[PDB]
DNA sequence: AAAGTGTTAAATTGTGCTATAC
DNA sequence: AGCACAATTTAACACTTT
């Protein structure tokens, strides 16, 4: 998994800023964790989306 | 649940070839309105004389 | 110009469709309204499954059985009709109605 | 009438059913919206590809 | 002026919200709008009176008749929307994709109109790579090797 | 208005001959499949009804012609086979629809292409790809940008 | 009356079936409905059998034969985005 | 108040009232016993009203009686439609998945004129499904709650457009009926008549007048004023009876041969006679009570009268002209002016019951021309009626509505909330209603007349907001379909308590007061202005004099769901319908702690919902154990309540039912005797108590999330129990048989230790993913093998095995242990439907904790997932070393106006350890109108504040004065509601005081393992090859048309091309690149995609010749 | 003066579209 | 349901016979 980009996307994908690839680092459970900055572009809010 | 279905049929896994085949002949037929047909045959089969072409 | 359309792609041209393209396409007439056996499940002759016409459902072997093996390919039963061929040429042999 | 409460002080029977027709109506609207809104931006990219 | 009018009005209610886009976005969209004209009098080559051609190939068949003939067709500049445009397009399957799928292909099939996959959205189709970014041919026929 | 059709079976090499049918194609049998369902079901795919109907009044028709018909009987015939073919090709345009049991409008060729569930907007400009995957999202105040 | 009922028996199903066959369905389906209204209930396959004079055996394997087939392309659930193909693996 | 055995719990109401909630469920029960004809209802009705009573099936039977031919010499009439008993009891129909039933008798009698016979048959007609002791149908085992539907009334509406052209207002009429045809008197741009009868173009009035046989003279004469009618009676050009007959048929038919049974037998073939035309029971009251006919008559003639028609025209030519009465002739003189499509009073109900009689009285209209087709065909002396009836469609009918309908629908259980406010939903879509996009902005909105019958507040959040709501709580249904609603009458200013039950017309007729205005002791307002509501809607200030209705209480505009939440009139209406709907989603826990502080509606919503056992009549409890209660009666017998343990729900969570009495307890009838899922002591417990902070910490409860302790993990407090179900069968195939056994092709020994000997797995089982549950194994038939695994038998001595392995495996995902099995079998005479021999069902049971990605909510709308779960070491604590249990954000109670969840914060806070207002001088000025014995309370004392009669924010701030000490000396909250934290972290104080409290939060049923989804390669679909959709199947994320615009608008091409074609449908790339990618090579080149060779061979078969052509 | 008779405007029908993912 | 738009009619007109 080690330096091997993911895409992340999520619709709506309003302008060209809603897919951004990040490298992913194994997490314990089952949620993804976000960055907290790149919420703004997502538009993305943390109450279940 | 999930409903897997398959039309009536099956796969083979021979891979595929191209060299080596059974040789055939090619018979021609007739029709009615003036037209030529091929029909590839075996070797060892008894070509009929009428084909619906 | 190419009917197998493997990856070379210069244009692309619409135009309607004479009669004598549509008996060009064409592998044969289907004439009965029959889709298919009741017990034996088999598709049956000049109907809309038919597998003179269209294909042949298994991989290799023809209607009747006498040949089912790679080692005829392109040669035509002559006993049922059916052409040995690979079995996913049914997704792409058309067939046609003379009205 | 107007609604002369606060939301601290907390709204009276009536207001609050008054304060409920404007509360809706712009859930309403915001639903309409963003169906107008994606096929705008479909015909803009499809006139400007 | 019809530019300065276009660009206005749309930056107007952008502006009347808190919303800061560049008007450079809307001059890409407003130039799609403005690229053809209309014909007044045909001269006498092949323009239907009425019709709505690209300014180029108008200019194109202008520039041709002064050899043959001097007659030139005279046609008007148009203003058409998005949906009008895009519509008359010269690629026939990107039209079709897009919208009234049976009128677009029933009078393509009649003037049998060819394609040349030219746009981003019939190589999304067949399968191809877009013309565009890391798909033109002066990217992607880069060769590579060792000093 | 009509110089436009008039020219565009002019200009090129086409012929209005096209316009009118003799022969009819048939779909290949693997894109209107009939899928046996476990439990002994089968299902097939809407289109079998109607290439049904067509090469069933055609037989009708020939059937009628051979056997000495008076004029009545064979116009009807003729009238039956037109709407067939017409409902085969764009159902439900002239006319009421035709329906299967449970009165739904059977799917006919036209309905293949148009829409938001067209081929064009369903299947061949967004499609559903392999390696990938969905889940709920949380907060990650300790990443760093690129994480 | 023969022309019509014979239509009906050859034309009117997607898999054809003999009008022998198509005989016997009728005739097993009227003898269900009737024993069926003097009964108040459904009745049994080794009961139909009793009033057809045939085996159980022979019932059950006619009336799976009278199965005609559920079409591909109708929305199965309130979301009418999807049709039935869109789920068969 | 008035339940035996409730937990007393004080109340903040400043206010009484008169009438008390009524029994909750009626709006379902009571529709469908004035349907059988239950004596319930047949006492009921007469005791308000109703001289003669018919029941719902008597109005179907007395509306199809007689049968009667052409010949007229034989009739067939039916009559008193009488039940028998239930075949099967409630639970045993869940068990064996039959429907409850019950038999139907029907006395038919046939007569013959001829010779005279009087054989009256007693007829079944059919197994009736009923409905049970809480309002739910049980139908093939599983448990359906039919949904009440909107629809507007039918009858005459009016109404006025304003066109743009020449500036002038056209009126219009619509006399819209029930299985009937249209008729439109409209007034057109030019000064003309809009007579368009069943959608066909034009007419003018005296051509349909003229036709009705009305002389020239007499148009003049009744329409005399009528300056538009004379203009169009010069204008129109046809005179006479037969002249306007060929113009109607003509423009109608058209283009038919004009006769003389056409001409005066079409008219009254399509508005006269009463088998094409016929505007209901309800449309019949409706023309009456507007156009002002014999009012003071019983009238039951469901066809269109001709009076009434141009009555009708006269009423347009009142609307046109500027006018407020008209009388008619023969009747009361009515108000003029036009109608609202959306009001309350022309908006009517089709409860439960009105649809069962729709559906029966199109099974029996069927079943009606079957008779009289075998009233010809067969020779009488004699035909028993028997013969003659054939109730198979009245059944098909039956069973083709209760399944495969829209509003028959799947029960809402998750917890008793939602099963209770699954019923009582007023749903504006289904079968003769609205669409769902062809609904515009005018039905969506609130109307005024929706104060006590709707909810404004509870409807969904999608796309559906407006048509679907709720009852409200005091709301009943007329007898038309009306909605009613309680009103207390005020006579000469002194407020009575003749409660009357009002409907949406004669409300605006009156005026109507308000609930918490100040009566004093006899009647009389204090204030001599009162506020009030008038006839449009309008709210004025009138002198109480005018005043002639007061509501019955306050929170009557609110349903059920939204009657729970504290502190209602803080929050914004947005954020009180995420609360409203976020109560019935919440998840029953195992331990289930009733709320510190609520409504008064918790105790009402629990009993009345159904899920709660309570003792029948008063007893004393002989032997209590955790499956079954026996009490002894008074009167010498006992009775035994079996409680249902670990019962699946229809979402998966559990239903389990435990005892609160013991074994000596003295009960009385209506008790609650033992608790549900989300119960505790009989009053709904949805969440739990837990410790809050407002602080914004380290970034974790960063824009909606919410961190947690580590507590409600080591202590299970948010713990629940989900039980799945699988289900295989054993059917006859065309090769053999299906057999479930042990022997199964080729696999491990290892893989077989928990399965028995005859198949399924053994009860208590831990299972995970990949195990197999029920040993199935299918004949095959023939195949041929490939020559290397032809081979591979020869060597290791392994035979062919013909059969194949399609086992019962647990899907991807899923564990658990396992609770039960139900087989049922044809060697058992078991009912299975034709060609299944064996059916196994199994039950998974699996005890989640709670997770982060799952989700929790408060009561007032806040929610969020859970992003952070702490230890308890580093979680800030109080000067007790008390560590807090949820820790909130700030940022988010400001901006979204619902600060009611920091008012519950604080009394939470309070009721958690106690007050005592030190009265020892006198009692202070905040608490001069709390009640008594709320001047003191010990630590954890439940309080209750009601909905709109609640704690004032001036009492809160006197009771964060007194908030007594913990063990030691020591208050931990001062007076503005913060306290000081330390830090569980860096162990300093925070430099700042921080709110705590306790507040309810509760676990949301959207929980992270039933979202997470992977595919790495799964199934493919049948025409295209892309992949399937969901994760019932594996299914792939869509990359649909947008996110391929922003793959352009980056410039990539190679990550489209790829997504687009060898993940997708480049058939033949497919396994090239996994082949690629397990031996390690480069990706190959992509080919072309196998969905656009399908488009190409649906273009040729249009007829169009498309050529792909080179260079 | 009637009676058509063809050419020119308001009424009149039909076609197409209406967000995104689970 | 509506919002737009382009194709296809009643009717409104002067012009020319009768
Ligand atoms: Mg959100
Ligand atoms: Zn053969």
């Amino acid at each position: 998994i080690a330096e091997h980009p993911v895409l992340l996307n999520r619709a709506p994908t309003l302008h060209r800023l809603g897919i951004q690839a990040f490298e992913p680092m194994l997490v314990e459970g089952k949620a993804i964790q976000l960055h907290p900055l790149v919420c703004e572009a997502f538009n993305a809010d943390f109450d279940g989306d | 649940r999930v409903l897997r279905g398959s039309r009536l049929g099956a796969v083979s896994y021979e891979t595929d070839r191209n060299h080596d085949l059974a040789p055939r002949q090619i018979a021609r037929y007739r029709t009615d309105n003036g037209e030529e047909f091929e029909v590839p045959f075996a070797d060892d089969a008894e070509i009929p004389g009428t084909w619906l072409c | 110009g190419a009917m197998l359309d493997v990856n070379f792609f210069d244009e692309l041209r619409i135009g309607l469709a004479t009669a004598e393209d549509i008996r060009q396409w064409s592998y044969g007439e289907v004439k009965k309204p029959e889709t298919i056996n009741y017990r034996t499940l088999k598709p049956e002759k000049d109907g809309l499954f038919c597998e003179k016409i269209f294909g042949p459902t298994r991989d290799w072997e023809c209607y009747c059985g006498k040949y089912k093996r790679v080692r005829f390919k392109g040669i035509i039963c002559e006993r049922c009709g059916v052409e040995v061929t690979r079995a996913k040429v049914r997704r792409e042999r058309m067939g046609h109605i003379e009205l | 009438r107007p609604v002369k409460s606060s939301f601290r002080e907390g709204l009276t029977v009536l207001e609050y059913f008054i304060n409920t027709h404007g509360a809706r109506k712009g859930l309403a609207d915001t639903a309409l919206r963003t169906a107008d809104s994606g096929y705008l931006t479909r015909r803009l990219v499809d006139v400007s590809q | 002026e019809v530019q300065i009018h276009l660009v206005r009005e749309v930056q107007e209610v952008y502006r009347a919200q808190g919303v800061s886009i560049h008007d450079k976005h809307i001059e890409v969209i407003v130039r799609q709008m403005l690229r053809r004209v209309t014909i007044i009098d045909s001269g006498s080559t092949e323009f239907l009176p009425g019709s709505l051609i690209d300014r180029a190939e108008f200019e194109a068949e202008n520039r041709r008749v002064v050899a043959e003939g001097g007659e030139p067709a005279a046609g008007r500049p148009v203003l058409m929307g998005i949906t009008k445009a895009s519509l008359a397009t010269d690629s026939w399957l990107s039209a079709a994709s897009f919208q009234e799928t049976t009128r677009v292909l029933t009078d393509a099939a009649i003037n049998c109109r060819s394609d040349k996959l030219n746009g981003l959205k019939e190589n999304v189709i067949i399968g191809k790579l877009i013309p565009a970014g890391t798909g033109i041919n002066r990217y992607r026929n880069i060769a590579v090797q060792p000093t | 208005k009509r110089l436009k059709v008039v020219a565009a079976f002019q200009q090129s090499g086409n012929s209005p001959m096209g316009m009118v049918l003799d022969a009819v194609p048939v779909i290949p049998p693997e894109l209107r499949p009939m899928v046996q369902l476990d439990g002994g079901r089968f299902a097939t795919s809407d289109l079998n009804d109607l290439y049904r109907r067509v090469i069933n009044r055609n037989n009708r028709l020939k059937r009628l012609i051979d056997l000495g018909a008076p004029e009545i009987i064979v116009n009807n015939e003729k009238r039956m086979l037109q709407e067939s073919v017409d409902a085969l090709f764009d159902n439900g345009r002239r006319g009421r629809p035709v329906t299967g049991p449970g009165n739904r409008p059977l799917k006919s060729l036209s309905d293949l292409l148009k829409g938001k569930q067209g081929r064009f907007r369903q299947n061949l400009l967004g499609k559903r790809v392999d390696y990938s995957g969905r889940s709920v999202i949380v907060v990650g105040p300790q990443l760093k940008l690129h994480q | 009356r023969q022309a019509i009922t014979r239509a009906m028996a050859d034309q009117a199903r997607t898999i054809r079936i003999p009008v022998h066959m198509v005989e016997v369905i009728n005739k097993l389906g009227r003898i269900q409905r009737e024993l069926l209204q003097d009964l108040g209930r459904e009745p049994t396959p080794e009961e139909l059998a009793k009033e057809m004079d045939i085996t159980p055996e022979k019932v059950l394997e006619i009336q799976q034969y009278a199965r005609e087939p559920i079409s591909l392309d109708q929305t199965i659930g309130d979301e009418g985005d999807s049709q039935l193909g869109d789920f068969i693996e | 108040n008035s339940v035996p055995g409730a937990p007393n719990r004080v109340s903040f109401a400043k206010l009484r009232e008169p009438l008390e909630v009524p029994g909750l469920l009626d709006v379902q029960t009571d529709s469908f016993e004035w349907l059988i004809g239950s004596p319930r209802w047949r006492e009921s009705a007469a005791e308000r009203g109703d001289v003669n009573p018919v029941g719902g099936l008597e109005e179907v039977l007395y509306e199809l009686s007689p049968i009667e031919d052409f010949s007229g010499s034989m009739s067939l009439s039916f009559s008193d439609p009488r039940f028998d008993d239930v075949k099967a009891p409630v639970d045993e129909c869940k068990d064996k998945d039959m429907t409850y039933a019950a038999p139907l008798f029907v006395t038919a009698e046939f007569i013959n004129n001829n010779t005279g016979e009087i054989k009256s048959q007693t007829v079944f007609m059919g197994d009736f499904p009923m409905m049970t002791e809480k309002g739910t149908f049980i139908i093939n085992g599983t448990e359906r709650v039919v949904v009440s539907q909107l629809v507007r009334s039918p009858g005459v509406y009016f109404d006025e457009t304003i066109d743009k052209s020449t500036d002038k207002t056209l009126h219009s009429v619509k006399v819209i009926p029930s299985r009937g045809a249209w008729l439109e008197f409209d007034v057109d741009k030019r000064d003309t008549v809009g007579v368009r009868i069943d959608r066909k173009r034009r007419q003018p009035v005296t051509v349909l007048l003229k036709a009705l046989g009305w002389t020239s003279e007499q148009i003049v004469e009744r329409f005399g004023f009528s300056e538009i009618m004379r203009s169009t009676l010069e204008k129109d050009n046809t005179v006479g009876t037969d002249e306007a007959l060929l113009d109607i048929y003509r423009k109608l038919r058209p283009g038919e041969p004009p006769t003389k049974e056409s001409a005066q037998t079409l008219l009254e073939n399509l508005f006269f006679k009463e088998k094409r035309y016929d505007l209901a029971r309800v449309g019949r009251y409706k023309v009456n009570k507007k156009l002002g006919l014999h009012v003071g008559e019983p009238i039951t003639s469901s066809t269109l009268t001709e009076e009434d028609v141009v009555a009708t025209i006269e009423y347009l030519v009142r609307l046109h002209e500027g006018q407020t009465t008209m009388t008619v002739p023969g009747g009361v003189e009515v108000p003029v002016e036009t109608d609202d499509i959306d009001h309350f009073g022309n908006r009517r109900l089709r409860t439960v019951g009105e649809l069962i009689q729709n559906q029966i009285r199109v099974g029996m209209s069927r079943m009606e021309r079957v008779v009289r087709e075998r009233m010809t065909t067969q020779d009488v002396e004699a035909i028993t009626p028997q013969t003659l009836i054939n109730i198979r469609p009245v059944v098909a009918a039956i069973k083709e509505f209760f399944g495969t309908s829209q509003l028959s629908q799947f029960m809402d259980q998750n917890n008793p909330l939602s099963g209770l406010t699954h019923k009582r939903r007023l749903s504006a879509l289904g079968p003769g209603g609205l669409s769902r996009e062809r609904a515009g902005l005018e039905v969506r909105d609130v109307h005024p007349s929706h104060y006590g019958r709707m909810c404004p507040i509870e409807t969904p959040e999608g796309p559906n907001i407006g048509l679907i709501g709720s009852l409200s709580v005091y709301a009943r249904v007329n007898p038309f379909g009306f909605i009613e609603t309680p009103y207390r009458k005020v006579v000469d200013g002194v407020v009575s308590d003749e409660i009357v039950y009002l409907t949406a017309d004669e409300e605006d007729r009156h005026v109507v007061a308000q609930a918490n205005s100040p009566i004093d002791a006899d009647g009389r307002f204090v204030e001599p202005r009162v506020l009030v509501r008038r006839k449009a809607g309008e709210v004025e200030y009138v002198p109480s004099s005018e005043v002639d209705y007061m509501d019955v209480s306050p929170r009557q505009m609110v349903s059920v769901a939204t009657a729970m939440i504290p502190f209602l009139e803080h929050d914004d209406a947005n954020r009180a319908l995420m609360g409203a709907n976020m109560q019935r989603q919440a998840v029953p826990l195992v331990r289930s702690e009733a709320p510190l502080v609520g409504t008064g509606m918790e105790l009402r919503a629990a009993i009345d919902a159904g899920d709660v056992v309570v003792a029948e009549e008063s007893g004393v409890i002989e032997e209590v154990s955790a499956d079954y209660i026996t009490v002894m009666h008074d009167n010498g017998t006992r009775r035994t309540y079996r409680m249902r343990k670990f019962a699946r729900s229809n979402h998966g969570t559990c239903a389990n039912q435990c005892p609160i009495v013991d074994a000596g307890d003295r009960v009385e009838a209506g008790q609650v005797i033992a608790d549900g899922p989300c119960t505790d002591d009989g009053e709904m417990a949805l969440g739990k108590n837990l410790l809050v902070a407002i602080m914004p910490w380290e970034g974790h409860n960063y824009e909606d999330a919410i961190i947690l302790s580590n507590r409600l993990v080591e202590e299970d407090v948010l713990t629940s129990i989900h039980i799945e179900e699988h289900e295989i069968d054993a059917r006859d195939t065309k090769l053999g048989a299906e057999e479930i056994t042990r022997d199964i092709p080729n696999i491990s020994d290892e893989v077989l230790a928990d399965l028995d000997e005859r198949g399924i797995v053994r009860i208590g089982a831990e299972v995970r993913d990949g195990d197999i549950l029920v040993g199935k194994v299918t004949p095959k038939g023939e195949t041929e093998l490939t020559p290397e695994e032809r081979l591979l038998r020869a060597i290791f001595g392994e035979k062919a095995r013909e059969v194949r392995d399609t086992s019962l495996k647990v899907p991807h995902g899923e564990s658990g242990k396992v609770i039960g099995i139900r087989v049922f079998s044809r060697e058992d005479e078991d009912e299975l439907p034709a060609g299944v021999n064996e059916l196994v069902r199994v039950y998974v049971a699996q005890k989640r904790k709670i997770s982060d990605g799952d989700k929790l909510a408060g009561r007032h709308g806040n929610k969020g997932v859970i992003g952070k779960i702490l230890p308890v070491e580093d979680m800030p604590f109080l000067a007790d070393g008390t560590p807090v249990d949820i820790i909130l954000n700030t940022h988010g109670v400001p901006r979204r106006m619902n600060i009611g969840q920091i008012l519950e914060t604080h009394l939470g806070w309070c009721a958690h350890s106690g007050w005592k207002v030190d009265a020892a001088k006198g009692v202070p000025d905040w608490a001069a109108r709390l009640p008594d014995e709320l001047l003191e309370a010990q630590p954890n004392a439940i309080v209750s504040t009601p909905v709109f009669d609640g704690a004032q924010e001036a009492e809160l701030q006197g009771l964060l004065s007194c908030t007594l000490p913990n063990r030691d000396g020591d208050v931990l909250v001062d007076a503005d509601g913060k306290a000081m934290l330390f830090d569980g972290r860096s162990g300093e104080p925070f430099p700042y005081p921080v709110t705590v409290g306790y507040m309810y939060i509760m676990k949301l049923h959207h929980l992270v393992d039933d979202k997470i989804h992977a595919r790495s390669t799964g199934p493919y679909s049948m025409i295209t090859q892309q992949p399937l959709g969901g994760k019932a199947q594996f299914g792939g994320q869509r990359f649909g048309e947008m996110e391929c615009w922003a793959m352009q608008a980056y410039g990539a091409a190679y990550t489209l091309q790829e997504l687009l074609t060898i993940k997708s449908d480049d058939t033949v790339g497919r396994v090239k690149v996994y082949e690629a990618i397990v031996k390690g090579e480069n990706i190959p080149e992509p080919g072309i995609p196998e969905s656009f060779k399908v488009l190409l061979k649906e273009l040729q078969s249009l007829c169009l010749n498309v050529e792909v052509l080179s260079s």
